[PDB]
């Protein structure tokens, strides 16, 4: 609730930006975990980190 | 709440777990059809508390007497909604 | 800040210097809680509504 | 050094300019990212401009901040960045430069790379056919599957109808049992038949992972037991490598080369006396592993070594091919640079897709690996751009519907001339005329709540979205007043009256009860409760007793 | 809530599911409504006044 996702009138939502940034970071963390399970070549894991 | 001096220092990891209420894991936020929050993304119910005051997510428990009990179906600690904050 | 307002200031020479003029309507909008207390005190309205 | 002269001029003159800094800078870098970094450093330095215009008057006049202990580090960073080399900035360019050290062609050298890959898979396949618990696992899965606790088509992913597979399961069952029922006259022939009857089958990759994980656990057991042997003999008794491997090699099964070695009249033999039982346990687990499998621990090591070497060769071929095809991935991923996602995220999705393509390629259909993997790359990046691009996540079929609507909207918006209506889209598209409303409601992004609503002093859209769920202070005062009123009213009853009328409601207690509990309290789960409740309701309906309550009526 | 519910019981006043959100004139103005215009998405049965 410090970075809400308020329902604006019309279905359009007016969210803060931290939702966007955390979404990016959670994506990249999950993707790095997924790369590690496969054990990709080191260029891949390096670019991911 | 007349506390004291305020204090600042590094954010030790296990401290950051004591601050926690459950690991965020997924990038979803809401559900695009019912605008309840998907579990568990940036938002949640079981992590960061209930949406509506004293009302579960799935809706099993909806009375003031049931405050504190976490619903067995979606683990949402039925409490106030300012605990979402 | 709740309990505030504003307006166009004006001249008003009929005042001692320890009293600013003020509209009836800004007054009755700033002092609603005070009014409500006094009105439930003098029994002119049994309930606050 | 001259950039240090820029530093001293910025110190004295009190500012700089784009022309000044661009004059003094070290030549030959000019990427404009290093430039932006160095300009931010000079800002973080004593200089606080960076300028364009020289001045500046009474408008914020005579400004300065000392900021000691930042100047000495900033000027240091300048003098170090100039003198040594020009450092790279950002990470897309990191990835470019780091993969540009890839020899960027395999014109039918893909055949050799796939050769190495087949080498790895086939060495590990010989490991498969040779690992006894592999065949026991297959037989156990067959029984579990036949009863109906699991499926046949879930275990093995086809040979080179599940009844064909099942008769083959019985065929290999007989092969393995005849291999096992000769305990040393024809054992090699037995393993030969087993390998040549099992080396045209196949399993699910996750079933093979389970095989390899039981194998890895076997290796972990043997390695822990060799720890229990050698780290307890050598590193506990001064029994060095030579004097330990003299008896640790070759046979490596019996307890004799440890126990009798204790009696060879040596210092290590005079130190192994209390580690005798521990190494005895070690060799006992080793011979129990023998009991388990049937093959010596040295054969265990040789088999897992061949497996590991094939695995390393295959992984290395995979690495080499993917390093090659990173360029292909970049080229194909450039085509989505504003879908709602980053260039690097696109190319990383492509990396994953290219890895899957490598893992599912064969030359036995004569493909060209470049155009083969192009499909996998584009499909994986499409799946990603659908799944994890929108803020609120919409499903895949929904994204397909949305792009259909956009294609048809463009077609109509230059066919019909002006633009199409939903009633016209519901007949170019063939949707139910209401799904189109819901689709074109849903498929739009959210607005950034830090959007600048610059129509004010300086504001933001976020500062204008009021709170809806807060209870008015008027409401809270009314609630408290009503509590007081109804409390005095209920006090204006009897003890039994007030108790029943609190209990059957939720007044001044927890959640409200049932007539079952009302009766469990007042002895009568019966009309006594109804009498009291309805009669007290009638009693409080009395004007001159509930007039204040009905004045609490917001009508 | 509590005793509000006791009120509901005593008086039988049924709180509808309906919520008043009508457009009420901004406080302070006293004019003559000179003209009303109505718009309608073409999926709603136009009312009487439209
Ligand atoms: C860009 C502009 C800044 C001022 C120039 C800001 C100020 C008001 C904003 C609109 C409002 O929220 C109303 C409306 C809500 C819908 O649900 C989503 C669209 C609308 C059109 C918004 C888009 C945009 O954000 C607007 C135009
Ligand atoms: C008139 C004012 C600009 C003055 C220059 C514009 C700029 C942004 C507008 C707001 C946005 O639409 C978001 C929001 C939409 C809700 O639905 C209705 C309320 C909100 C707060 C709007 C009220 C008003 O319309 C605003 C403040
Ligand atoms: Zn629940």
């Amino acid at each position: 609730d410090l970075r809400p996702l308020v329902p604006l009138d019309g279905g359009r939502f007016a969210t803060s930006d931290l939702n966007d940034l955390y979404r990016r970071v959670i994506n990249r963390n999950n993707r790095l975990k997924r790369l590690l399970d496969l054990a990709a070549p080191d260029i891949i894991v390096r670019n991911e980190k | 709440e007349e506390f004291d001096a305020i204090k600042i220092a590094l954010a030790s990891p296990d401290m950051i777990r004591s601050w926690s209420f459950g690991e965020v894991k997924k990038p979803e936020t809401i559900n695009y059809r019912t605008f309840k929050p998907e579990r568990d993304g940036l938002f949640c119910a079981r992590i960061f508390g209930p949406v509506k005051d004293y009302e579960c997510l799935c809706g099993k428990y909806k009375r003031l007497k049931h405050r504190g009990v976490i619903c067995e179906k979606c683990g949402v600690e039925v409490t106030q909604t300012k605990v979402r904050r | 800040v709740d309990y505030s307002g504003r307006s166009v200031i004006t001249v008003g020479p009929y005042l001692r210097l320890h009293q600013c003029g003020l509209p009836k309507k800004m007054a009755l909008e700033l002092f609603k809680p005070f009014i409500y207390g006094k009105l439930e005190l003098r029994g002119l309205a049994t309930t606050i509504k | 050094s001259q950039l240090k002269l820029l530093v001293t001029r910025g110190k004295e003159q009190g500012y700089l300019t784009y022309a000044e800094v661009n004059d003094h800078l070290p030549e030959d870098i000019v990427d404009s990212d290093q430039i932006e970094d160095i300009i931010q450093m000079i800002n973080d330095m004593g200089i606080q401009v960076m300028e364009e215009a020289p001045d500046a008057d009474d408008l914020m006049l005579a400004e300065n901040t000392a900021d000691e202990d930042a100047a000495e580090a900033a000027a240091q960073v300048l003098s170090s960045v100039e003198s040594e080399i020009g450092r790279t900035t950002d990470p897309v360019r990191m990835y470019m430069r780091e993969m540009g050290t890839v020899e960027l062609l395999t014109r039918e050298g893909e055949i050799d790379i796939a050769k190495r890959i087949e080498d790895g898979i086939n060495q590990v396949q010989c490991s498969v056919a040779e690992y006894p618990e592999a065949i026991t696992y297959l037989l156990e899965q067959y029984d579990r599957v036949e009863a109906e606790e699991a499926r046949l088509s879930d275990l093995i992913t086809g040979f080179v109808d599940p009844e064909l597979a099942r008769e083959k399961f019985a065929e290999l069952r007989a092969q393995y049992v005849v291999t096992r029922d000769t305990i040393h006259a024809t054992a090699q022939e037995e393993i030969l038949k087993l390998s040549e009857v099992f080396k045209q089958f196949r399993l699910v990759p996750k079933q093979f992972d389970y095989l390899v994980n039981s194998m890895r656990v076997m290796m972990d057991r043997v390695r822990t037991q060799e720890r229990l042997i050698m780290k307890l003999c050598v590193e506990q008794c001064k029994m060095p490598k030579k004097n330990f491997i003299t008896l640790f090699t070759g046979n490596e099964t019996s307890d004799t080369w440890f126990n009798a070695a204790i009696a060879m009249n040596k210092p290590w033999s005079e130190k192994l006396h209390d580690v005798s039982e521990e190494v005895h346990r070690a060799l006992q687990k080793l011979q129990q592993i023998e009991e388990e499998t049937g093959l010596t621990i040295e054969q265990v090591k040789d088999i897992n070594r061949r497996m590991s070497i094939g695995e390393a060769k295959a992984r290395r071929a995979k690495k080499e091919m993917v390093e090659a095809n990173l360029r292909l991935v970049i080229s194909i991923a450039k085509k989505y640079t504003n879908r709602g996602l980053q260039f690097l995220d696109l190319i990383q999705e492509g990396n994953i897709g290219l890895m899957k393509a490598v893992d599912k390629f064969e030359y036995r259909r004569g493909y060209k690996f470049s155009t083969y993997a192009t499909w996998w790359i584009r499909q994986a990046i499409t799946r990603s751009i659908a799944d994890q691009a929108r803020t609120i996540r919409i499903p895949v079929h929904m994204i397909e519907t949305i792009n259909k609507l956009n294609r048809i909207s463009r077609q109509m918006l230059q066919e019909m001339g002006r633009e199409p209506t939903p009633e016209e889209l519901a007949e170019r598209m063939l949707m139910p005329e209401d799904k189109i409303r819901k689709v074109l409601k849903i498929a739009k992004e959210p607005i950034s709540m830090e959007t600048p609503i610059g129509d004010d002093e300086d504001s933001h859209l976020g500062d204008f979205i009021e709170d809806t769920t807060l209870e008015l202070p008027l409401d809270s005062a009314t609630t408290e007043s009503l509590r007081a009123a109804t409390h005095d009213v209920l006090a204006g009853l009897t003890a039994r009256e007030a108790k029943v009328l609190r209990m059957r409601f939720g007044i001044d207690m927890n959640t409200d009860y049932t007539l079952e509990e009302v009766g469990k309290q007042f002895d009568v789960t019966r009309e006594r409760i109804r009498q009291i409740e309805a009669k007290a309701l009638r009693k409080l309906r009395h004007p001159s007793r509930s007039e204040v309550l009905r004045s609490f009526l917001d009508d | 809530t509590p005793e509000e519910k006791l009120l509901r019981a005593i008086f039988g006043e049924k709180a509808s599911d309906v919520k008043d959100s009508s457009l009420r004139v901004p406080n302070g103005v006293s004019g003559t409504v000179i003209d009303v215009q109505v718009f309608t998405r073409d999926g709603v049965e136009k009312d009487k006044r439209a």
